[PDB]
């Protein structure tokens, strides 16, 4: 926190904690099933899917292969985006529209294009 | 599972690529799910279908000696 | 040979030893709670057995068919197994005993009927293609009377209809914590009931036959629930002993792997030191 | 006299009262201290015990009575301590839902532990 | 903390003898304050780098190597 | 198969297959025991004990070691004996009846002498 | 568990010397049971009081950088 | 037992050239009675000590060692 800042440090450590908790549930989900875990762990894997898809970007380099023009995302805006996904603001959006977006407003600009 | 190709995909023809994708997916799935099937709980049907699929992949991927197959 | 592989095998065996020791501690606690339930059942069981003795043994009273032996046209089998695995010889002994008694005396498929408790017995008698008529599986680790009451009422009613004509129980008697002897007891003929120390003559309020056909189903249900508390206690003790044996096997495996690790460690250091000194001597 | 409502699960009340009275399957009945050795099944109805002026009601279900002149020992397959007759049905429904949840819970707990053992022994097998 | 501490640096781009001589410079700067009567705290960050640089010096001077070529 | 015969070849490969499956089961048998195996692995162990004991043979040179006079087994008869072990024809015999035995009629004779 | 101070105990202030002797035993009791706590409601207050006050011990002994706490 | 036995002693304090030659001296003392028709029993207490002393005597001659540094 003395280097990156305090808010960035709490958001990054909470993202690491929820992705670690989703990593610990890999065999349970894969073998025993999805409908049997609990609540407050289905919420964990619920937010963890939206987190581990939002970490991906559309690159400027992949414009020649996919078509979408790419994005450069500042650090304050991705800290704000992961804070908003950790707080639960975007739990009603699907697990797509977090795939391959730059900013956090592009998530809702893609989800209004697909669905709700 | 451990065998790596570093070109792979740029080597294959289009027809091999289309089906080798899903063959790699369900063989990796069977290699993961076979770990939980040597003793114990006798897993449910939802991945028993995947284990039967993967055993058929393993049985497809066998050959004899000096019998090469064309691409088609 | 392959020092890093021996180290990873030591670490994997330590992880298995810790998982089996944790299962042993869990099973010790569940054995303690199963003994508490088996002890709390007892003041019901003495007084039910006392009332059944003083009523059915006083002045004849063989009118109810549960006290008399009818000619055997069929035979029921009540089998109490575990639902969850990782118990070593808990389920195998009971299922082999039931299978060998069935193959000994009947040798006809519709001459018997089997009532299993637990999914292990159910899978056994479905893979052997036997009639498995009642299926009360998915029971807790510490069961009450209320969830065994429905299949107990059904397996008393299937005698009262005239189907089973007698039935037997098969379960593991928890004797003391290491043995878990598999026992066969007999249900519905009640011919082998015993008298208590003080035989008292009760005064029967509606009739005697009404007392009998209310009480003797409850006596059979108390026998079934007592055998099931016995079998759950022997289940948790068997899994306790099985995980203790798995932990001891893992620990002696760790011991022999550390002997191999020390041999490979010394051989690795002497290989590296003679190769360094040979590369130094090549220049001089 | 000593009255003891006894369940197959465990004892319920097990104290001493003045005059216990309950309705059998034949009909009403009362028990004074020093009664004849009597045996009567019970209906699904409460059992009043009359501790002075308290009259603590005990709702038995299934139910069976044996009275010795000191050992009233009422044998009920379901029995609430503080009860009027309607509470045993809702209590049985609530405990049946809670015990179905408990059966699911401890089966899932065993399966979590067994997957931990399966993964660790897979890794022991891969380590060779 | 630089009212009372001394920092002695042998970074990795310096040759192996300065890496070798850094901790002995540490005690030689500390024993002055020790024999004057003060209390000293000397911190040797990664002595394994110092052992490896002394290994490098002993090997390039043709000295006979022991285990892991440490002299 | 073009040298040794197809029946010989597939009996040899099935023998190696059951011994390799039992070699994979060695760790589970060492720690957990035989009681966990899923009723086909129990059968594979039950056949592989018989195979790896029936590969052992009494020799003419080892008559001076133990007194047992030794045996010479033709190729078609050990193929027939291993095919009859793999078919399940000799599951009822004890596993110590197969040690140091020339051909499988002597397995039957030694098991009768043991008293099965 | 692995760290040791072979002078230690006689290097401590007399205030810490009374208090650390309980803390060694508390954390040593918790780190044996730390891998036994992912599953199991085994003991009500015998070995879950150990897990509770050992987790509180581990939560006490954490710090941030550049903030040394005085001995009192 | 000393009416027939002969004790050939090479200690732990003796140098490795005497440890190396103790079994050969025992055999050479037994062969005199063997080739005259008598029957000789020769016991070597810990030939691992002879092998370790010959490892010593070979490595001090700077012969390159093999497995477990034995020559």
């Amino acid at each position: 926190p003395e280097i990156v800042g305090e808010e960035h440090y709490q958001v990054a450590r909470k993202v690491q904690q929820t992705l670690q908790r989703y990593k610990e549930l890999q065999d349970i989900i894969a073998i025993l099933g999805m409908d049997e875990l609990s609540d407050e762990d289905k919420l964990v894997v619920h937010r963890a899917r939206r987190i581990q898809f939002f970490l991906s970007q559309n690159f400027h380099v992949a414009e020649q292969f996919t078509g979408q023009p790419g994005s450069y995302v500042p650090v304050k805006e991705t800290v704000r985006g992961f804070k908003e996904i950790l707080e639960g603001k975007y739990d009603h959006l699907p697990e797509d529209a977090f795939r391959l977006v730059g900013r956090i407003e592009e998530v809702v600009e893609k989800a209004k294009a697909m669905g709700v | 599972g451990l065998s790596v190709s570093r070109v792979g995909g740029a080597a294959q023809i289009k027809a091999m690529k289309k089906v080798a994708g899903t063959l790699r997916l369900d063989l990796a799935a069977y290699r993961e799910l076979e770990a939980f099937a040597q003793f114990g709980s006798d897993l449910d049907k939802a991945t028993q279908a995947k284990l039967a699929r993967g055993a058929r992949t393993v049985e497809v991927l066998k050959q004899d000696l000096h019998q090469p197959i064309p691409v088609e | 040979a392959s020092l890093r592989d021996i180290k990873t095998r030591i670490n994997a065996t330590k992880k298995t030893s810790q998982i089996t020791k944790a299962m042993e501690m869990v099973s010790t606690s569940k054995l303690n709670r199963a003994e508490q339930n088996a002890k709390s059942f007892v003041p019901y069981m003495e007084k039910i057995q006392e009332v059944v003795a003083n009523v059915a043994l006083g002045a004849g009273g063989a009118s109810h068919p549960m006290l008399v032996s009818r000619p055997v046209k069929k035979t029921g089998y009540l089998v109490i197994t575990s639902d969850r695995g990782l118990a070593g010889a808990y389920n195998s002994n009971v299922l082999r005993l039931v299978y060998q008694t069935i193959q000994k005396r009947h040798a006809s498929p519709d001459e018997y009927a089997i009532i299993v408790i637990g999914r292990v017995g159910l899978s056994f008698f479905r893979k052997r293609n036997m009639p498995v008529i009642l299926d009360i599986t998915r029971l807790p680790d510490q069961p009450s009377f209320a969830d065994i009451k429905e299949i107990a009422r059904k397996t008393v009613g299937l005698f009262a209809d005239g189907t089973f004509d007698e039935l037997y129980m098969y379960y593991n008697h928890y004797v003391s914590a290491i043995q878990q002897e598999v026992t066969e007891r007999k249900l519905l003929p009640l011919t082998d009931l015993a008298e208590n120390k003080q035989r008292t003559v009760y005064e029967f309020e509606p009739s005697q036959e009404e007392i009998l056909d209310v009480l003797l189903p409850q006596y059979a249900e108390s026998l079934i629930y007592g055998a099931l508390l016995d079998a759950k206690a022997s289940e948790h003790a068997a899994r306790m002993t099985a995980m203790k044996n798995a932990t001891d096997n893992a620990n002696e495996l760790i011991r022999t792997l550390t002997l191999s690790y020390n041999r490979a460690r010394q051989a690795a250091i002497t290989q590296e030191i003679t190769e360094i000194v040979a590369g130094a001597n090549a220049l001089q | 006299i000593h009255v003891s409502v006894v369940t197959p699960d465990g004892p319920v009340y097990e104290d001493d009262v003045e005059m216990v009275s309950v309705k059998a399957k034949s009909g009403e009945l009362g028990i004074l201290p020093g009664h004849i050795p009597l045996v009567a099944p019970l209906e699904i109805s409460a059992a009043r015990l009359k501790k002075g002026g308290k009259t603590q009601y005990i709702a038995v279900s299934g139910g069976f009575l044996e009275v010795r002149p000191d050992k009233v020992t009422i044998l009920a397959q379901a029995a609430e301590r503080a009860e009027d007759i309607d509470v045993l049905r809702a209590k049985a429904a609530k405990e049946r839902a809670e015990r179905r949840l408990q059966s699911q819970q401890d089966d899932i707990d065993f399966k979590r532990a067994e997957l931990a053992l399966k993964r660790a022994m897979n890794r022991l097998s891969v380590a060779e | 903390a630089l009212d009372y501490t001394i920092v002695v640096t042998a970074s990795a781009s310096q040759p192996a003898p300065l890496l070798f001589l850094a901790p002995y410079a540490g005690v030689a700067m500390g024993e002055y304050f020790m024999y004057k009567g003060k209390h000293v705290l000397v911190v040797y960050d990664d002595l394994s780098k110092q052992a490896a640089a002394y290994r490098e010096l002993s090997l390039l001077l043709r000295r006979p190597p022991g285990r892991e070529a440490y002299p």
